């Protein structure tokens, strides 16, 4: 810059190249992040802790950038994830290679607004033909097989090797129970890792699953009022004082006698007010415990920050530490309170069932949490994939077979129009192409062997690649007619939100 | 440090180049969006001629002055500040060549003056007295919004824009100090934007459906505490005397039940029945056992209200603040015609329309709660400030370059001041006018020379104000396109350009001082 | 090798030619300046002239090779305006730079140049008027045409001398001189002094105490290779094949000195009467002093040290037969001159041949001992002789000094070259490159160059009158009444040469070394 003014981080080289180059590098790790994966991404964190994952939303929040073009798009990937489930892997990798094609139009001498409006015409026409590429629907969400048929693609988008057992097991853990007529738990589906009983022994436990060990006897009734407290019970140890190690031990005995009668009355006042279960986010006192067994009130030894807030939501309680004799302001909601041994661990089970107010919670059993916290990431987008808020989800070809189905239409539509928007419609059909080119390079063959066939097959909907030999040499894998499905809505937003982000980040030069 | 004979002029004009060059694609629908992350170190999406100046951490003294000069233009016009940046560096370009040939800046400044008032003479000649009908107000509001945002977003917003300014004609106001409240709705799509004649209250009264449909609203905009903080003090805060602090406790619980009983006497004082409603807007939270008891009496009681809403509800609807609920007549309170609790997002957003006096009209935009919601906030703001000028003047002109070549035809060909000293400054002045139509079309693909020869012929052929189509690159007539500028706006950009051009031209030393 | 293929390759090209023009911007005017030029071995030369400063010494520029080519053809066709052609193309690159600085095609600028010339070539027919073959009409043109090329005090001493030289034709149709061009340098007391004498001046006269000085009806015997041989017109060596062959030649040579002065004196009795008519011997080579006795006592004006270039114009000057021998070939092999006279001034004796059968060869006797004057006063001659001959060859002279430049630029008003505006591009940089001749003079004068230039245009639009810029004040004045008139042969040729090379520059966007 010629003068003292004009502080900016973009310009003639940097806006044309480096903004797209920054969006290239974020999309560089997402080349194999949707669909079949051999790709894995180890991360040490701002917590500096070792984790490997394949969800970009975990990766991109660890990633930081000063490029606002690179910074903006990961918010739009969240907007698809807030709306539908998996496909947040797709939003970055679609828009990333989209913008790389826009550089080539800027190599020729095309105006940016011609490139801006070029994908916009292509965005609308593709959204017209896209519901004509609806090939199925979830006609029976109560069926386990039709539910599991959708889920195998999103779990594959984390790992191909666990797509089939989990898609059954999630339907066995019943996202099926939601009619989806405005019914979807977002935190009463919260996946509960149980360490041990390795990952194929992961199980089903409807209603709220608490890993914390059940202390005392079981509740007096399953219809009990649930009292959820932040720290009602304590545990005593101390050290040297202002003058070291206080002058007597008599007041230590005098403070210990009232402490027992304090927690005697705390379990008594809960028993008086109607609540027959207490939730302790703090530790368990021994003097509190032996009166709780006679009062037949079930106790939880300890709870974390996430345990209380789900109870304050689902049951409807208020979390506060009771240094007073507690009264019921918590209004117990669940009519069934069980104890189960999941992973051979005392597991608190709360349960109630309603039409559009049910609870059904994913539980996992695996011998390693650092494996199982990534397996739940395959579950996390899969449950939100059920949130299409419709029974018939208008199922499209899974895997990415719709992309070559679309790309045939768009470059044909791009040829018919005139203009300099004319070229960017043709480059928009190329943006469908880049993802299976990047997936086939993880399959084990070149892209031109693969992408020749998927254009040559025809308008078919079925022909695609997995991670098999059929993916490699013939490039024909039934990613529609072998239990591999995707929905219309997740495909609709991920094309939409990647378009509006990439058009936005292209205009800026500052 | 000092700046001598050539350099002090040179730094000023060279900075005006790249300032104009970076701020090129910011005017009209060809005008591209811009981001700042170097103004505050935050992800910011910003578009205006003035606002981009205020955010960037500029150190060149000329752009700091233009940020002061265009502020006076932005107070009246809004958009047009990015129009002013384009013509300054172009005006400095031609006169510097005469100084590059060797010429005083003051004789060109002398030629800058009489060239200006001929254009000012031409502005009365080229002004087109149109009506201030809604569709004529739409065409001003279309080109104002498409400058900053998309056209698909513009036309949805243009529906909400042109109706509020017709409501301020009911107050006979040519300007816009009220009806300009931009309220934002939690959404994920900014494709939707609702227009409410009255106000929008942003809360939902913890025990809902107290009275969600109020046909006869008698509004009380107060901030009465019902969850009262109870303290025992002997020092202004907590003190060690346990004997002293105990006696204050018995009066602390008597305050909460005091304010509950005052609500009951006020409902029978105002209404007398439950057929006529009564609305309490509390700026603070209300007891839910009070929200149960007030709901049965025929009262809706909104809580935790925003302090910005506290004054504006008093202006249009009414209702003054107290710390009691004493027996008040409906003369002391205001009125609203219709109250409805609307829900979108994690908060309830109670609509309150058809006021005691519909003096303020709330512009409720929806959006994904991003900087995009911020980008549509100042876009409709400059949308309202542009049509503010439309109610000011009587003459709405086809702009976008239609006046620009039309001035330069009369300036060059007809010497106004035929003495050669001032016509030198006319030549720099008329060539300054060309920069707006020629380069935005050249950005569109049809380069600057094809655009100029078309619009100079056609306007000299027709006399009809042919502008430039910024989406093809070729001149099309702006009277039918609907890219229009006001008589108020086009004068000031001519005014603000010239005065800030001459003084920086007439420097010879820029010295470090203080 | 290495390549340069960009717009910068044009940008280096257009930069070099503008700076070389601004060096020559010091020239071209009576208010313009002479330029000092020093040779490689060193020689002080004060020239304002374009071709001499360009073709002789220059610095390394590829544009310098280009402008040498087009100023050659201007010097070939006209020989004048070699100052004037440089100033157009320097500005012509300058405004054309701005549109490609904005960003435009080099070829869309190129095509508007051709329509610029064609609108102006038809205007060249309008702006010129039929002027006379009067001497005093050519007085106004010559003193004007000299001041644009050389100094005004150089113009004043030559205004009477140049016009009377070219007037000696009998309506010979040629644009430059050929045989009028004869320059006899002379060591004087005055550096600046000029004498036009009709006929040819001999570079060296001769004197014997018996030799005559004024002869009438002088029968010229044009003479060459000398008395020592016989019947020779070219020199020869000596025989070295034998020792006696060297000796036998030079013993006979003194006899041929006797025999050849004998043929000359016996021809003087036959043709000239006894001594009743003048007789002149013009020897190309040295005169032996025995024949200097024998010829001068006969009454013969013998002459010494002529050039063979002088021999050829002497054949035209006498109009008869100019020989190269001494012997009697025939008595009608003598050319006739009614008056031959040898005037001696300074160190050198100058013999004139007058009463010419052809008034085609005149000679300017050029004074000045100091070479830097003697170069410069000679340099004012050659451009003066050609430029005024262009004015007498043309029946129509343009009124000049910049009055056409504002006249065409207003007449080049646009939307008439309207096809896409690309023709409006090339005419617009053309019209601004017209005005450099009013820009250079008011730069060299007072009355700041563009401040009064628009005042020329404001007055020229009034009543269509041609108004020019003063050579001494920079003030506006009518070019016709003042008479500041340029050659139309310069002005017509000026459009062609300036158009083609600026075209050629825009065709060059690559340079390779």
């Amino acid at each position: 810059m010629l003068k003292e003014g004009a502080k900016h981080f973009s310009g003639l080289e940097e806006a044309v190249y480096r903004n797209i180059q920054a969006c290239k590098e974020l999309a560089q790790t997402t080349r194999t992040a949707y669909g079949p994966n051999g790709m894995n991404k180890m991360v040490i964190n701002h917590l500096e802790k070792l984790f490997v994952t394949n969800d970009a939303a975990t990766i991109l929040r660890e990633l930081e950038v000063q490029h606002p073009a690179a910074k903006m798009i990961v918010m739009a990937s969240h907007m698809q994830e807030q709306e539908v489930g998996d496909g947040t892997n797709f939003v970055l990798v679609f828009a990333g290679a989209l913008l790389e094609l826009a550089e080539e139009l800027l190599r020729i001498g095309l105006s940016v607004s011609e490139v801006i409006e070029g994908y916009e015409i292509a965005c609308r026409k593709a959204h017209e033909i896209l519901p004509n590429l609806v090939c199925c629907s979830a006609k029976n969400l109560r069926d386990i097989d039709e539910v599991s048929s959708l889920l195998r693609t999103s779990i594959m988008s984390k790992q191909y090797g666990n797509e089939v057992f989990l898609a059954k097991l999630i339907a066995q853990a019943c996202v099926s129970i939601f009619p989806d007529s405005g019914h979807f738990n977002v935190d009463n589906i919260r996946v509960c890792k149980i360490l041990g009983s390795g990952i194929s022994s992961s199980s089903v436990l409807h209603g709220m699953v608490f890993k914390k060990e059940t202390e005392g006897d079981v509740t007096s009734v399953k219809d009990a009022k649930i009292a959820v407290y932040s720290c009602p019970f304590d545990g005593m140890i101390t050290e040297t004082k202002g003058t070291v190690l206080i002058k007597t031990a008599e007041e230590l005995m005098n403070f210990s006698k009232g402490e027992e009668n304090l927690m005697d009355a705390q379990v008594k006042a809960i028993a008086d007010t109607g609540a027959n279960v207490v939730v302790t986010g703090g530790k368990v006192a021994d003097m509190a415990l032996h009166y709780a067994n006679k009062y037949n009130i079930m106790l939880v030894r300890l709870n974390s920050k996430w345990d209380l807030r789900r109870l304050c939501k689902t049951v409807g309680a208020t979390a506060l530490p009771r240094l007073t004799p507690p009264v019921l302001e918590e209004m117990g909601h669940c009519d069934s309170v069980y104890l189960s041994e999941v992973g051979d661990t005392q597991v608190v089970v709360f349960k109630h069932e309603k039409e559009d107010g049910a609870i059904s919670t994913i539980v996992l059993r695996g011998s390693t949490d650092n494996l199982m916290d990534d397996i739940e990431r395959a579950v996390d987008d899969g449950v939100n994939t059920f949130k299409v808020l419709t029974r018939d989800k208008r199922l499209v070809p899974g895997g990415g077979a719709t992309e070559i189905e679309l790309a045939k239409q768009i470059t044909s539509y791009g040829e018919t129009c005139p203009g300099l928007e004319q070229y960017a419609i043709k480059k928009f059909a190329e943006a469908f192409e880049a993802i299976p080119r990047a997936l086939a390079e993880n399959s084990g063959v070149k892209a031109n062997e693969v992408i020749s066939k998927l254009y040559a097959v025809h308008q078919e909907g079925n022909k695609n690649v997995g991670l098999d030999i059929e993916a490699e040499v013939p490039a024909v894998k039934d990613m529609l007619e072998a239990g591999i499905l995707d929905t219309y809505l997740g495909k609709y937003w991920a094309i939409k939100l990647a378009t509006n982000a990439a058009v936005t980040v292209l205009r800026v030069d500052q | 440090e000092v700046a001598r004979a050539q350099a002090a002029l040179a730094v000023n004009i060279s900075a005006a180049r790249g300032l104009q060059d970076v701020l090129r694609t910011n005017l009209g629908p060809k005008g591209t969006m811009k981001m700042l992350v170097s103004g505050a170190g935050d992800i910011k999406l910003t578009k205006d001629g003035n606002v981009l100046l205020h955010e960037m951490q500029i150190q060149h003294p000329t752009a700091s002055l233009i940020a002061k000069v265009a502020t006076a233009q932005d107070d009246i016009t809004g958009d047009g500040t990015t129009s002013n940046v384009l013509i300054i560096g172009e005006l400095l370009k031609q006169a510097d060549l005469y100084i590059s040939e060797g010429l005083h800046p003051r004789i060109i400044t002398e030629g800058f003056e009489a060239a200006k008032e001929k254009a000012l003479q031409f502005l009365e000649e080229v002004k087109v007295s149109r009506e201030m009908d809604r569709e004529t107000l739409i065409d001003v509001a279309r080109t104002s919004l498409r400058t900053k945002v998309h056209a698909e977003l513009a036309d949805v917003l243009t529906e909400a824009v042109v109706d509020s300014i017709l409501a301020i004609k009911k107050q006979d106001e040519p300007i816009d100090l009220f009806m300009i409240e931009i309220m934002e709705m939690k959404h994920k799509s900014e494709t939707d934007t609702s227009l409410i004649r009255g106000l929008v209250l942003d809360h939902g009264a913890r025990h809902p459906d107290m009275k969600k449909r109020v046909e006869d609203a008698y509004i009380l905009t107060c901030n009465v505490s019902l969850e009262y903080e109870k303290t025992e003090v002997n020092s202004g805060f907590f003190y060690k005397s346990a004997e002293e602090r105990e006696k204050l406790v018995k009066a602390e619980r008597k305050f909460i039940e005091d304010r509950v009983k005052k609500i009951i006497e006020l409902k029978r004082k105002v209404c007398g029945d439950s057929d006529k409603g009564f609305v309490v807007i509390n700026q603070k939270g209300i007891d839910p056992f009070s929200l149960d008891a007030l709901s049965k009496e025929g009262i809706v009681a909104l809580r935790r209200a925003k302090r910005r809403n506290m004054e504006r509800l008093t202006l249009a609807c009414g209702g003054v603040a107290l710390n009691s609920f004493d027996d008040l007549s409906p003369d002391c309170l205001g009125h609203a015609g219709l109250v409805y609790e609307y829900t979108l997002g994690e908060e309830k957003f109670t609509f309150i329309e058809k006021c005691n006096n519909p003096r303020s009209v709330t512009l409720l935009i929806k959006g994904p709660n991003k900087h995009t919601l911020t980008q549509i906030k100042d876009a409709v703001r400059d949308g309202l400030r542009a049509v503010k000028n439309a109610i000011d003047d009587g003459c709405v002109v086809p702009g976008a370059g239609a006046v620009e070549v039309a001035m330069a035809e009369a300036l060059i060909k007809h010497k106004p001041s035929v003495k050669g000293r001032a016509q030198l400054g006319v030549q720099a002045f008329a060539d300054a006018l060309l920069i707006i139509p020629k380069v935005l079309a050249q950005n569109s693909g049809f380069d600057l020379q094809e655009t100029l020869v078309k619009i100079q012929a056609e306007h000299s052929e027709s006399g009809q104000l042919v502008g430039v189509d910024l989406n093809t690159g070729e001149p099309m007539v702006a009277a039918e396109v609907g890219v229009w500028d006001n008589y108020c706006v086009k004068k000031q950009l001519l005014h603000s350009c010239t005065v800030i051009a001459t003084n920086i031209l007439l420097v010879d030393e820029i010295m470090r001082a203080g």
